[PDB]
């Protein structure tokens, strides 16, 4: 989804951020949260 | 839901008498039906059946599924406050309550208005602050009689059974017997009326507009009565979807996640232009003049 | 299951080969053309599943190229020659352009690799490389896109092996440096063939085990936009990448002012 | 300056720098540690999943932590009171859990105006002329522990408006302005094209001459048949083999030296330490860079003495370490280009300063 | 391999960024993305401070969850220009991972400044010349195992640093090791190509 001609982040400092808590068993996503 | 009780209530005949039903682009509500607990036991709340272990057991793992899966506003309304305090104790001493409060954070009124205002303020904190909280209140409390919820906070409502009241009262009894000697009503009919009129009452509180989306269950068989389920009310009784109709724990479970997923996406209110939006040329259109036309019913 | 494609892009500017032409040496456009069949015949022979693409890099535009002898290869060669006749018979020069569509050949031939890799089943995998023979000078305004092919094919994985025949390019060293293709340039065009069989015929694999002469140098200067000068430290815009060797308040490309207090 | 030493000898090589630092007279402590230099939330689960461990061979494991107890105490002030009042001279603390276990403390089995104001909901309030205890002691506790755990979570006319204001809003009915952004628009697009490439003598051809070679072409190639034997040539052939064969113009270069075995470990090692310490003074120092204010002035100053200590302290030493095995690497050229280039730097920035000056 | 168990600290987590993050410069964007998989955070502390604070930091966070919407998440996003989204499957989880890839608009208080890098070349020594003089790189110095210790690479044009792989900062000088098809490697942001007309082959009345 292209916008208009804008500026954008020529420079990023990206952090990740991922729960490690008790739901990321469900099977939301096979085989779990974890490894998909 | 019913368009004729009214007059015979007030002794009077309206000029006009029309229901205008309910148009959603996007569904914003879920009503689903659960007469099946995990066990494939019939849920009911009849007070012969409301001391019963396995109803309170089957109630307190719906509960439970619901919080873990579920977002934060939880409401669930009893039929009585002797029972919703005796259905606590005993998921108390099951500890299956215990699991509940672990995801998320519960909150019981009780007589005490203060205690009930201290407690509705925990749970909009605790609702606006990302940590679940259930309320747990009953049909006839001050809770489903002004207490309005907003899109975060009716998020799950639940009810109970079907709220009949405790006949016990025959103040109650002599009206039933009044009404039937003077208008023709059956004590019966005027009883399940009543009890989804409460019904009702403590569910349609929970949507604010077209955004306003949440969730609603019935935990009880008895609402698959034809007579019963008549009663609702059209904007939410046409909504009901047969394929929801007595449902079990982890079927609803899995509407629910359905439903919310499906209703969290990003909407675009440009979608509701022209279907359930209109601006001031759609407004305009003849067409569409026709429609809001048959949108109506006059009984 | 190992389907090796070498699509093969021949620089065919005429002007280049009308000036070798008339220096009247022993390497021709004809030899070239020749040896060009014979790699790809031998590419073909050296497996069935072995498939061969070949497409003319022209001025006007990108030409699809494709009795004791084999069928296949003979039928192979009829139509290459029949096309780069027709090609090169109707090739009026009309216009001033006269540095090559390199960029455009190598986008059409990357597109063909895709096609044939959707077209090739999951029971096979396609093992691709790109074989280029550069005789013409160096194109300076097709950079930019040229930089658009090279990560696309890092995107896919395909090696790009030069082969430089008289003017060099420093594009086509830094492109083989990123994709993990052969750069060398012939030091005799008449002895090309061997050179494309000894060094570009054999496979990365067959590569792996063989000796092979190291890859050149390569250098990764920069220009000053202002001057267009080599530079070691420069300024990058942080608006529009443009690189100043002196500070500037504001941006000549980007036009934004460094608002700098 | 225990913890400091206690830190240092969690990182020996450190330690070991510090020393070779500080001892050295290189930098003082003061300018060593000057570039040197946990919360839990409440869970409402300590309580239910915490349970006292009882291994089987009759083993009463508290597993007493300091989170937990800390967790009661926000959660229940009264424990913290308790435990104030009794340890450790009227009580000893495991019996105090375990008292707490046994009774039935453990075993236990509105600002917003609108909506909140319940006793307020109502216009007419007259008089009324127009295991029970059990349940309702557990649901105050419940609800007095939920408060509890969201009290410890965060350690007027106008505010109803306000209140009001965000209830009846509808988000449907109102603005979706999200317009932040910045449109760009370069002015010349044409660098891009012939980027960071120099310029090249990309020379064009003659006049009509060049349409007369190509037209010589067109017919040499209209007319073409291939050929085989004009391919290759064994002449041919031999000079490619030549050119390709070991030792040639292609096959640059050969074979090399083995560098590890040149040097030894410890040498290499101890050139490491110092390219540790190089690079991390020189970082400093270009940290200081540009010097921007007055006081930066005499912190590179500083720098370059320190500079100057280590390399006179440590590398002389080093450089003659490696001369007396005579070692052919001039892995001491490199320390040498970093601390001249410095140097360098330094002297010059001191020049356009006095330039500025005058 | 990983441990799942707990639950997760949104308080914790975005402190720790916001801390690493304090002192990046200004022309730089600073972006954080988080995956929510629980409904709950507990929260040692308020946690629209540490909201309020980031907006000031000018720091951008984006929130992937997985099981539905949460208010304060939602909150988050708005407040901070970030965006919210809601996982539907994996597809939806690898588009909304793409969609993230790219650049996100510039933000009208991000600053332009005229940043100064460095472009060195594979400064490559033969043993061959005199000068083959190998040195540990510093990426590989700071390893448990043997730094690569080779002739040649790329050494840094400020302070002469060496370094055996790209793009990589410079840790002295903190110059910006970068090279020519880095940068151009993003031109496509610059020039993004619009889409196609999509014409039934009927109604296409040209070639075939
Ligand atoms: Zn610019
Ligand atoms: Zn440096």
């Amino acid at each position: 989804e292209h916008h208009g001609q804008v500026r954008l982040g020529m420079m990023r400092h990206l952090y990740v951020v991922v729960d490690g808590s008790r739901t990321m068993e469900d099977q939301d996503l096979k085989p779990n949260r974890l490894t998909c | 839901s019913p368009l004729d009780i009214y007059p015979k209530i007030l002794d009077f005949h309206p000029v006009t008498m029309a229901t205008f039903t309910m148009t959603l682009a996007r569904v914003c509500l879920c009503p689903m039906i659960i007469g099946r607990g995990n066990d494939q036991v019939a849920i009911s709340s009849k007070f012969e059946t409301r001391e019963d272990i396995a109803v309170i057991r089957n109630y307190g793992n719906l509960l439970l599924e619901m919080s873990a899966v579920v977002p934060d506003g939880i409401v669930a309304f009893f039929t009585s406050y002797q029972y919703m305090e005796s259905t606590v104790a005993s998921w108390y001493e099951q500890g299956i309550l215990e699991n509940i409060q672990r995801n998320k954070l519960l909150f019981i009124e009780t007589q005490d208005g203060a205690e009930t205002s201290v407690a509705l303020e925990k749970y909009q904190e605790a609702c606006e602050n990302g940590r679940g909280a259930i309320l747990l209140s009953v049909a006839r409390g001050k809770v489903s009689e002004g207490i309005d919820f907003v899109h975060h906070y009716g998020r799950a409502v639940i009810m109970f059974g079907v709220p009949y009241v405790y006949t016990q009262s025959r103040i109650l009894k002599a009206r039933l017997e009044y009404l039937r000697d003077q208008f023709q009503i059956r004590e019966n009919d005027f009883l399940t009326f009543d009890a989804m009129r409460h019904a009702a009452q403590c569910v349609g509180r929970a949507i604010r507009g077209k955004t306003d989306y949440g969730l609603m269950v019935f935990a009880d068989k008895r609402f698959a009565r034809g007579d019963k389920r008549g009663k609702l009310p059209r904007w939410i009784q046409e909504h009901l979807t047969d394929a929801n109709l007595n449902l079990t724990v982890d079927e609803g479970v899995q509407v629910a996640k359905y439903f919310l997923r499906q209703m969290a996406q990003p909407f675009h209110r440009e979608d509701q232009l022209g279907l359930s939006l209109l601006s001031l040329e759609q407004l305009e259109s003849e067409e569409t003049l026709k429609r809001i036309e048959q949108i109506a019913q006059q009984l | 299951d190992e389907l090796n494609l070498l699509v093969i892009v021949v620089d065919a500017n005429p002007i280049w080969w009308g000036k070798q032409a008339l220096k009247e040496s022993q390497f021709t456009l004809s030899k070239c053309i020749d040896a060009v069949m014979v790699l790809g015949n031998s590419h073909l022979f050296m497996n069935r599943s072995n498939k061969l693409a070949v497409i003319a890099s022209h001025i006007q535009e990108s030409r699809f190229l494709y009795d004791g002898k084999y069928e296949l290869l003979t039928s192979a060669n009829e139509v290459i020659v029949e096309e780069i006749k027709d090609l090169m018979t109707k090739s009026d020069i009309k216009g001033q352009h006269t540095e090559t569509l390199l960029a455009g050949s190598l986008a059409k031939a990357l597109c063909y690799i895709h096609r044939m890799n959707k077209e090739v089943k999951d029971n096979q995998e396609m093992k691709s490389r790109i074989l280029v023979i550069k005789a013409a000078e160096d194109s300076a305004l097709q950079y930019m896109n040229f930089m658009n092919v090279i990560f696309a094919a890092q995107k896919q994985n395909i090696l790009i092996d030069a082969c430089v025949l008289d003017s060099d390019s420093g594009l086509l060293q830094q492109a083989c440096d990123i994709t993990g293709g052969l750069y060398l340039k012939v030091p005799q065009m008449p002895s090309l063939l061997q050179y494309l069989l000894w060094v570009f015929l054999p496979d990365q694999d067959q590569r792996s085990q063989l000796i092979l002469p190291p890859p050149v140098h390569v250098d990764y200067r920069a220009a000053c936009f202002c001057h267009r000068n080599l530079i070691e430290i420069g300024y990058v815009c942080s608006v529009c990448l443009s690189i100043f060797c002196n500070f500037s308040p504001i941006c000549t490309t980007c036009e934004t002012a460094f608002k700098i207090s | 300056l225990e913890e400091k030493n206690r830190m240092l000898q969690e990182d020996p090589v450190l330690f070991q720098l510090y020393k070779d630092l500080v001892v050295s007279q290189v930098i003082s402590a003061e300018e060593f540690w000057a570039n040197r230099l946990q919360d839990v939330g409440i869970s409402a689960a300590f309580l239910a999943d915490v349970r006292p461990q009882t291994d089987g061979c009759n083993g009463l494991r508290y597993n007493l932590t300091s989170d937990i107890i800390e967790s009661i105490f926000r959660t229940y002030p009264a424990v913290k009171m308790k435990y104030a009042e009794n340890v450790p001279h009227n009580m000893t603390e495991k019996e105090f859990w375990t008292r707490f276990f046994q009774s039935h403390y453990f075993h236990r089995d509105g600002v917003k105006n609108p909506l909140l104001d319940l006793t307020a909901l109502e216009d007419k309030p007259l008089d009324e002329g127009y295991k029970e205890n059990s349940n309702a002691a557990i649901i105050k506790r419940f609800n007095h522990h939920s408060a509890m755990v969201l009290a410890a979570g965060l350690r007027q006319p106008a505010v109803k408006r306000a209140k009001l204001q965000e209830s009846i809003e509808y988000e449907d009915l109102g603005k979706n302005n999200s317009v932040k952004t910045i449109a760009l628009n370069l002015k010349k697009s044409d660098r891009y094209y012939h980027g960071p490439t120099p310029i090249q003598s990309l020379q064009y051809a003659t006049s009509q001459d060049i349409i007369n070679s190509f037209q010589s072409i067109r017919q040499e190639m209209e007319a073409y048949t291939p050929k085989l034997t004009q391919v290759l040539s064994s002449s041919a052939a031999s000079s490619t083999i030549t050119a390709l064969s070991p030792g040639g113009a292609l096959m640059q270069g050969g074979t090399q030296q083995a560098i590890n075995q040149m040097v030894p470990n410890d040498i290499q090692s101890e050139l490491k330490h110092l390219y540790v310490a190089v690079g991390e003074l020189l970082r400093h120092f270009w940290s200081c860079f540009p010097v921007n204010t007055p006081f930066l002035e005499e912190k590179v100053v500083k720098m370059k003495s320190n500079l100057e200590r280590f390399q006179v302290t440590k590398l002389c030493p080093f450089q003659e370490k490696i001369r007396r095995q005579y070692l052919s690497t001039n892995l001491v050229s490199h320390i040498e280009e970093m601390l001249q280039t410095a140097y360098n730097k330094l002297h010059t920035w001191q020049s356009r300063r006095l330039m500025k000056k005058t | 391999d990983m441990t799942c168990h707990g639950e997760p600290s949104l308080y914790n987590s975005l402190s720790i960024a916001m801390q690493t993050l304090k002192h990046m410069p200004g022309h730089t964007s600073r972006e954080v993305l988080i995956i929510f998989s629980s409904l709950t955070t507990c929260d040692p502390s308020n946690i629209y401070d540490l909201i309020k604070t980031l907006k000031a930091a000018k720091i951008r966070v984006s929130v992937i969850g997985l099981s539905a919407e949460v208010r304060v998440c939602t909150v988050l996003a708005r407040e901070t220009g970030g965006t919210y989204h809601v996982i539907l499957d994996e597809s939806h989880y690898k588009e909304l991972l793409t969609h993230h890839v790219s650049p996100p608009p510039a933000s009208s208080s991000s600053e332009c400044s005229l940043i100064r890098m460095g472009f060195p070349q594979h400064t490559i020594a033969s043993l061959s010349d005199q000068d083959a003089k190998p040195s540990f790189s510093m990426a590989h110095l700071d390893g448990n195992t043997e730094p690569g210790l080779t002739l040649g690479g790329y050494f840094c044009p400020q302070c002469r640093a060496k370094y055996c792989e790209l793009p990589v900062e410079c840790k002295i000088c903190g110059l910006t090791l970068v090279s020519a098809p880095h940068l151009a490697r993003s031109y496509h942001h610059l020039f993004p190509l619009d889409a196609f007309q999509e014409i039934p082959l009927e109604e296409y009345n040209g070639e075939r």
